[PDB]
């Protein structure tokens, strides 16, 4: 029941700083905010031919409207999908309405504090990714671990992130339809990922004025072309 | 929760913890306060104003009732605690009994929260000492200090804080029945008290009065200046 | 519960000091700089932004700059993930105050009760101190307008004018020169900031995004918080770079 | 401390010629050594069956009731072998300053990319103090052979000071072969290794990094 | 550290135990003396300086009418001892109407000595061990009586008994001036020759505290008058 | 930094050699050399249990000529050859082992700790066997030095004695080393071959990356 | 106290002329010899390995080496400078020491390892000019026992090893003074920060 | 033990006249040698910039060394006899400041310990340096007897300029390092002088 | 095992005896010591302010005339010796007095036991400088022994022979400086004992109920 966080003699949190450097050499994933959508284009990497790829997805939706991505630990994650979908809940429990990305993000980063506090517990290993659609405005959020969420049009996470920000920074600029911002995505999600490129190796999914949804493997082959 | 024993015995018997906590004690401003005859005089030295702090948040001088009122050195923030549950408790008292509250009743009220919490599971010993002054009935002034370790005792005049033994020296000396004999003797040699501490300041020293069954009185810095004009 | 895993914060050091307290504040120390200057006419907050990045969104409002109620606002400088706990129960402990009293609350209050929270931390319960200072600012029926400090240890106390985090001790030191107690109003103020901004901060080419303005002032029997527009924090660079140079 | 814009651009300059020897050095000076060192343990002359013929004949009689003179082979072969262990020390002092210029100031925090560095740092050091060790036995194995025959010739009466100084041939040669040995394996052991590490040692953390530590 | 209250020694004796008795050679010094006509104790009020009032120490404390008590060790222990044997007290007249015996009065303090522990305990347990030794004099339906206990808890009836930084020597004092029949006014004034000598200042009439009980009468504090009367006969 | 392909091929070509050069060791002459030096020391050249015959005694006065001892000279021949060889092949084992040694981590490194503690306790042979190369060449400077000083005392004759103490050290060496150097043999192989698969496998490479 | 009162200007020698003095070779002196060797180390005299076409021709079966002194000549003033300099950074670090207390070590631990670094430099440039006065007295206590060797030509051949390491060793003095220009100049520089600011005081009361 | 008040007030008296001295040497008689000394370095004989000034060249009984050097080593020694001396007076004093021991409390322990071995290794390096005067007496004596040995190689006459070098080198960095003798622990003992004279004592009596 | 009644009782009476005889010393002589050579150091001829002549000129030109020692350093060891070797035969009479003191073996009541030992550890730290005294006298003898020897063998230099002077006065530099510190252990050994008598005399308080 002790904390098991506690400051070192630079004043910098210790268990903290290795939860961002977990999150540092995750799965590659980059999302951009341009126009009326957002793209988001993850990596599912199958170890063998016997996985099925159906069975298990990486882009899971919030909600209607919002929808997240990732990169880090497994297992965390699906704590953190459980416990953010019960907030949406108790959101529409409550408000009887489709909740912001801004106060969605809001109360589900301050979980990830509530473990770098209380004894006895680790904090969170995943670095969340969250997209939302409300008021006709797209949303592009990012939050680590640490608990502190911010805001970016666009950005990468996972292995070489670095590179992947500095990618979008030259190329990515304003005035981007939504096609271009696939078309974009997957860009810079060519520079990350290594090897043969397929539908079932990346994971990708938008969200529009008609909502977060997820892309079906037929249609993210028409883009696999070059073509949009 | 936390449960776990703090406090642990060495092995001569004395407490690591306490004394660590008592060092807090000497680190802390120094605090004077001197009983007279009808009247009791509190004082401390605050010199840390390049006129950019407000003189209303600073006060050290604090009252725990109309008879009574007290003096901390220490940690600000542990006097902070002891002092707001100290009044709970003093008026708590004024609840079970309607005559007021005699200052020694109080410092066990005070001291005993310094015993638990020393001794308790998973606590913190308090880094605090102060004067709890006042008037006990028929008008008798009573002077006591707390100790971290949970003691407390009476003195005629005391002293706390860095350099609380060198003013005892000038209190052990200096005080005799000729001593608060009347009013302008207490107020005299509370100020030729804290003189020796001053470290050239001649306004940042502050002063405080009670008289009988008037209300603790705050000396203004003006008046300061106007005892302290009368020296040699 | 093994033993060997407690590092016991509640030990006080030879010298009575709490080790995780002071670690606290070096990394408080390294927080950006954040000022605020209690006036006559009104009270004046500014602070700089330390993250600069042409892809930043930031299309909310200011960054640690917080409302706490109508008639009360603050800063922020530290840790941003202790910072969002204090600004909720900050926010909680004010409306508890609504719930008995229905009253604005006034600004000694708020103070002293988050200040007992980050005490009890210290005191027990194993876990680690807070790692946020915070500036408080504001207007209340009795002492009017107000400007506090508070630390992680949970001391606190009013000050005139005063800053936190990077350069507090250089800001400080031009405090206590050029500012005029009971002359210079909220319009003098707001000149003087920015030439204590400017001065203080060795990064150059101060542009209305990289720092942050922000102003509280009672007008007509209602609070005014507002948060100056980029363009007219262009308005008053324009003003300060000729009475800079020129 | 006052910016010398002449003074402090030759620093960096001098931080370029370690970046190019430490690029040299693991891209040219050690696969060119390694093959060197293979065809040098492949030469007759440490390839040699019988070591009879790099014994240098010296005869010191004792009486019963001279032919002095220094070995050309196995002189030549450590001849070879010393500016190899002076040339590669000269290197490691080149990374070493590189390393120290790749190391940021003293932090607790993120301290084990430096580590690694140190991990590394220590297995230069290691092999510099293995080295320094190589060429200082070459310096004594010249000092105490030249000894033991110089004391040799003053007491021509012992037989074992004969058999001594031939010993010190035998000893040299087989001491030739196992240096190069250890020193030509240090060539492609480090070499492996510091590209596995190579991230820490080069960038530790980064170029400018940091989220609101 | 690296270990617990609760962690026996290689011998098997409690080290928070053991330093605990360990800290009353720290404390003030009292002697109690048990006899025919009552029982007498005395202590010293140790003033380091004359600020100080020798009305705010109080060393020897009163239980019953006819049950005094003795103080030494840590201070801060003894006062939560001292208003709970006064309960238990009050509690046994409460429900049996009637005066407890010294033994039973040992009985119940000596019960909550070694409660002490961590795990399984609720919030009123106590973490360190009393530093604080205890002297129970008093009368009753037996005769005079006069108990000592430890930070162990254990209770002895003991003839006569010494507390306190000079206990070492004054223990030892007690079984030379002890023989027989000697009376209470006779215990009176081997007390003070024992005391003045194991203490380190000189013997005043406002420098010790005394007080006694009797059979015909109730635990009596001799006030500074008698004080003097008593020092004169030495 | 930059590098040449054949860079790589003469890290690769150095790999499979120097795995070839461990396994003839391990497989090849750690079981034979023991039964070797087992021989050897149970030979009747290095069995014998008479020390007296077997010093070199020396008459101290065209003055007689005055050689070493042909025992410990010729006894060599079964002794200096392995020192050179088990130090030559130590070194291999040393090269393999540091040269399996991963990337350096900060943890998950047992593995890698495994393989340290082999390499000091083959590093320890290893320092033993120069100890016995120091003997070898050792022994005819002392004696060298030893016997002249005898030469040069006519007066003290128990310098022969002195001369024959270090006579006994020699052949009670020569019986030691070839003991130890088979007990390296044998605690090399014991070592090795058990610990085997942790340093030919220091790490699982199941990494999540 | 009960200490005399005057002299309180005193200090300023050390605290502030030696103190400014030590900061004008922080950031002049250190950062141009360190260009000055890597010209230097650069020459041809220390890049030459030969060994017979470096040393003095000797003749034995009594002449000296006149050839190291023309690498001595430049050497010795380098190694020395720098060994006087690494004191004046020490007193530097000295007077930047905070007044004796427990905690408020991590500047402390900081300038320890940077006065020991500089020691270490110290201790390294003096055991160079123990070696440079070695070459004087061996190379002339060698002739004059190599002179005595006419029939054995092994030991005159080998005592051209120090000979060859007279040369081999001023050319490493010269890289080796080199990287403790660079050490002492980067470490300090990096560190700069702790090191004249071990303690902020940012104590309230 | 019983009291003897002779022999105690004599205890108490020498340990009451360190007190005093130790109060004159921080007030007077150390920053007296500080700037003593340190105008001794700036002293144009450890000043000169030309060390082929002070070769001395040998003749090849017509043997001498540098006099300038030798006079310097002469007035280096006293005044290392200067530092040890005024040192021992703080060394015993501190030493005789020592309370009862205490398992805690060892913030003064380590306060004292501190500086004792400080000084005490000191005292070590400034007997080190008496070592090298005379050493640098018996090396250029002993480079001629091998120079009269063997007067051929010119690196003979090398080896005593070398030496003149490496004397004259040292002296000035000798003079350097007890010039940090006096002022550098001077600081240092005066920044742990004022509260922390005595560390330890003159606490425990708070109440 | 076998505990002999006479044998046993007759230690008790030496442990005893030793007890009170220490206790003599620690009493009497050690402040009586302490004001003893507080008159040595301020002798006159510890107070001389020219050492040019405290020094012992050699004549070196064997018929080279008669070379003493100096003897004003000899004169004054022959006060500081007795003084020394005294000094070191009463530490071990502490250590011993100390060794009497040690309680019976247990667990606890170990805090009299930490605080002698710190005692015994500087008793023995300052008798480690007093034999340190023992040894800088005998190297006197030792330094000008050499040097006296290696001046007048050496007559080609006509400098090392008069540098060798410099140690006689190095010699009453330091003799003056043992002096100071000769005094000092009787003070600081006298100190450091007083004070800590409480705990020193009755380190085990002997409670076992």
């Amino acid at each position: 029941s002790f904390s098991l966080t506690t400051f070192s003699p630079s004043g910098k949190l210790v268990q903290i700083e290795y939860a961002l450097a977990a999150v540092a050499g995750g799965a590659p994933s980059v999302g951009i905010k341009a126009a009326n959508g957002v793209v988001l284009a993850t990596e599912k990497k199958q170890k063998s031919i016997l996985y099925d790829e159906r069975s298990v997805h990486k882009v899971e939706p919030i909600t209607k409207h919002i929808g997240l991505v990732y990169s880090g630990m497994g297992p965390d994650y699906r704590v953190l999908v459980h416990r953010a979908r019960k907030l949406a809940q108790q959101y529409y429990l409550v408000y009887q309405e489709p909740i912001p990305t801004a106060q969605l993000v809001q109360r589900v980063a301050s979980v990830m504090q509530e473990y770098t506090q209380s004894g006895g517990v680790r904090p969170f290993g995943v670095s969340l990714l969250i997209c939302g659609w409300n008021e006709g405005r797209p949303y592009l959020f990012q939050s680590d671990p640490s608990g502190a969420y911010f805001a970016w049009k666009a950005t990468a996470m996972g292995k070489n992130y670095v590179n992947g920000k500095t990618f979008l920074e030259k190329r990515y600029n304003e005035d981007l339809e939504l096609e271009d911002a696939i078309h974009t995505a997957i860009l810079t999600l060519k520079e990350s990922f290594e090897g043969q490129m397929t539908e079932d190796n990346i994971e990708v999914g938008i969200c529009n004025e008609a909502g977060f949804r997820r892309l079906t493997p037929t249609e993210v082959k028409d883009y696999l072309a070059a073509i949009a | 929760s936390y449960d776990r024993a703090i406090t642990v015995f060495s092995p001569d018997g004395h407490l690591f913890q306490v004394e660590y906590a008592q060092e807090a004690v000497k680190k802390g401003s120094t605090a004077v306060g001197v009983r007279g005859k009808d009247i009791v005089v509190l004082g401390v030295e605050k010199k840390s104003v390049a006129k950019l702090q407000d003189e209303r948040t600073v006060r050290k001088i604090c009252a725990l009732d109309d008879n009574v009122c007290m003096a901390f050195a220490g940690l600000t923030a542990d006097a902070r605690i002891v002092i707001n549950r100290a009044r709970v408790e003093c008026q708590s008292h004024r609840l079970t009994v309607e005559d007021p509250v005699t200052v020694e009743y109080i410092t066990r009220y005070i001291a005993s929260l310094k015993q638990r919490y020393t001794q308790s599971n998973g606590r913190r010993p308090f880094g605090i000492s102060a004067l709890i002054v006042g008037f006990d009935f028929d008008g008798t002034p009573r002077l006591y200090q707390t100790d971290p370790s949970g003691t407390y005792h009476a003195w005629k005049a005391n002293a706390i804080g860095r350099g609380a033994k060198s003013v005892r020296e000038f209190l052990e000396k200096n005080y005799t029945d000729e001593a608060i004999e009347t009013d302008d003797l207490t107020i005299k040699l509370v100020i030729k008290a804290l003189l020796e501490v001053v470290q050239s300041g001649g306004k940042n020293i502050e002063l405080a009065v009670m008289r009988r069954d008037q209300p603790l009185k705050i000396l203004n810095p003006e008046e300061i200046e106007k005892y302290v004009a009368e020296i040699e | 519960m093994s033993r060997r895993y407690d590092s016991r914060t509640t030990i006080f050091s030879p010298e009575g000091r709490l080790y995780q307290v002071e670690y606290a504040m070096e990394a408080i120390g390294h927080a950006g700089t954040c000022l605020g200057i209690l006036a006559n006419d009104g009270v004046l907050l500014a602070a700089e932004r330390r993250n600069i990045h042409k892809l930043l969104d930031e299309v909310f409002f200011s960054e640690k700059i917080y409302k706490l109620n109508e008639d009360m606002a603050c800063s922020v400088a530290g840790i941003t993930s202790d910072a969002n706990v204090l600004t909720n129960e900050l926010r909680l402990i004010a409306q508890r105050y609504l719930l008995q009293y229905q009253e604005p609350i006034p600004c000694e209050q708020l103070v002293t009760a988050l200040c007992d929270i980050k005490q009890a931390y210290t005191q027990f319960g194993g876990k680690r101190p807070f790692g946020v200072s915070l500036l408080y600012i504001g207007w209340d029926k009795h002492y009017g307008f107000q400007l506090y400090q508070s630390d992680p240890s949970g001391n606190y106390g009013g000050w005139k004018a005063t800053c936190i985090g990077n350069n507090s001790a250089a800001a400080v030191s031009m405090l206590k020169q050029d500012y005029k107690e009971g002359e210079m109003t909220l319009k003098s103020a707001l000149a003087l900031a920015i030439k204590v901004l400017n001065k203080t901060m060795d990064v150059s080419k101060l542009s209305a995004e990289k720092v942050e303005i922000a102003t509280l002032t009672r007008e007509n029997g209602k609070t005014v918080i507002r948060v100056l527009k980029q363009k007219e924090v262009e308005q008053l660079i324009k003003k300060h770079e000729e009475e800079e140079a020129k | 401390l006052r910016v010398q814009p002449e003074a402090q651009a030759k620093v960096d300059v001098f931080r370029e010629d370690l970046c190019t020897k430490t690029e040299n050095l693991l891209g040219s000076y050690f696969p060119k050594k390694i093959s060197e060192l293979d065809a040098f343990l492949k030469e007759p002359a440490l390839n040699e069956a019988n070591l009879s013929n790099l014994k240098a004949p010296l005869d010191i009689p004792v009486p019963d009731p001279g032919p002095v003179n220094c070995n050309e082979k196995i002189v030549v072969l450590l001849q070879r072998l010393k500016p190899e262990i002076k040339d590669v020390i000269e290197q490691l002092n080149l990374v070493t300053t590189w390393l120290q210029l790749q190391i940021p100031r003293i932090e607790d925090g993120n301290n084990f990319g430096v580590a690694v560095q140190e991990k590394v740092f220590e297995l230069m050091t290691s092999l510099h103090t293995k080295l320094e060790g190589f060429h200082t036995q070459i310096s004594k194995y010249f000092s105490e052979r030249g000894d033991a025959v110089t004391k040799a010739a003053k007491q021509p009466h012992v037989g074992d000071y004969r058999q001594l100084v031939h010993e010190l041939d035998e000893a040299e040669y087989r001491d030739i072969r196992l240096m190069v040995m250890e020193i030509r394996n240090a060539y492609a052991v480090l070499y492996d290794i510091i590209l596995k590490n190579f991230e820490k040692l080069k960038k530790p953390r980064g170029e400018t990094k940091g989220m609101i530590y | 550290y690296d270990r617990g209250v609760n962690t026996f020694s290689p011998e098997g004796r409690l080290f928070q135990v053991e330093y605990a008795i360990e800290a009353i050679k720290l404390g003030s010094t009292a002697i109690g003396i048990q006899t025919s006509e009552g029982v007498c104790l005395a202590v010293e009020k140790r003033i380091t300086s004359p600020l100080m009032e020798p009305s705010s120490i109080e060393k020897i404390v009163e239980i019953d009418a006819h049950i005094g008590c003795a103080m030494s060790g840590l201070i801060a222990d003894a006062k939560t001892l001292i208003d709970k044997a006064r309960v238990e007290t009050q509690n046994h007249w409460f429900t049996y109407n009637e005066t407890m015996t010294v033994e039973s009065v040992t009985q119940a303090v000596s019960n909550l000595a070694l409660q002490f522990g961590e795990e399984d305990a609720d919030p009123g347990a106590m973490s360190r061990p009393f530093g604080v030794a205890l002297l129970f004099g008093g009368v009753d339906e037996k005769g005079p009586q006069l108990f000592h206990m430890d930070p162990s808890g254990t209770f002895v009836q003991c003839d006569a008994r010494a507390i306190g930084s000079a206990s070492e020597g004054a223990q030892s004092s007690l079984q030379e001036v002890y023989h027989k029949s000697m009376t209470l006014k006779e215990a009176i004034k081997s007390s003070l020759i024992i005391l003045k000598q194991v203490m380190e200042e000189k013997l005043n009439a406002t420098n010790i505290e005394l007080a006694t009980v009797q059979p015909g009468q109730n635990f009596h504090m001799f006030t500074k008058e008698e004080l003097e009367e008593v020092i004169k006969d030495i | 930094v930059r590098l040449s392909g054949e860079a790589r091929k003469q890290v690769e070509v150095f790999r499979q050699n120097l795995f070839q050069e461990a396994e003839e060791f391990l497989y090849r002459f750690l079981p034979q050399k023991i039964i070797y030096l087992n021989q050897l020391l149970q030979e009747d050249s290095l069995n014998v249990a008479d020390l007296t015959s077997l010093r070199a005694p020396l008459d101290i006065p065209k003055c007689g000529f005055l050689p070493g001892n042909e025992k410990v000279l010729s006894l060599l021949a079964l002794v200096k050859p392995e020192v050179w060889t088990l130090k030559e092949k130590c070194i291999l084992v040393i090269t393999w082992i540091q040269h399996l040694i991963p990337k350096i981590e900060d943890g998950n490194d047992f593995g890698v700790a495994i393989q340290e503690k082999v390499l000091e306790r083959v590093n320890a042979v290893k320092t033993k066997v120069e100890a016995f190369q120091t003997t070898i060449s050792k022994y005819f400077s002392e004696r060298g030095d030893a016997v002249a000083k005898a030469s040069k005392e006519t007066h003290v004759m128990d310098y022969r004695a002195l001369v024959h103490e270090r006579d006994e050290a020699a052949y009670g060496e020569l019986r030691a080393m070839v003991l130890d150097l088979r007990a390296f043999y044998a605690e090399l192989y014991h070592i090795i071959s058990s610990n085997l698969e942790k340093i030919v496998n220091p790490k699982g490479e199941e990494k999540p990356s």
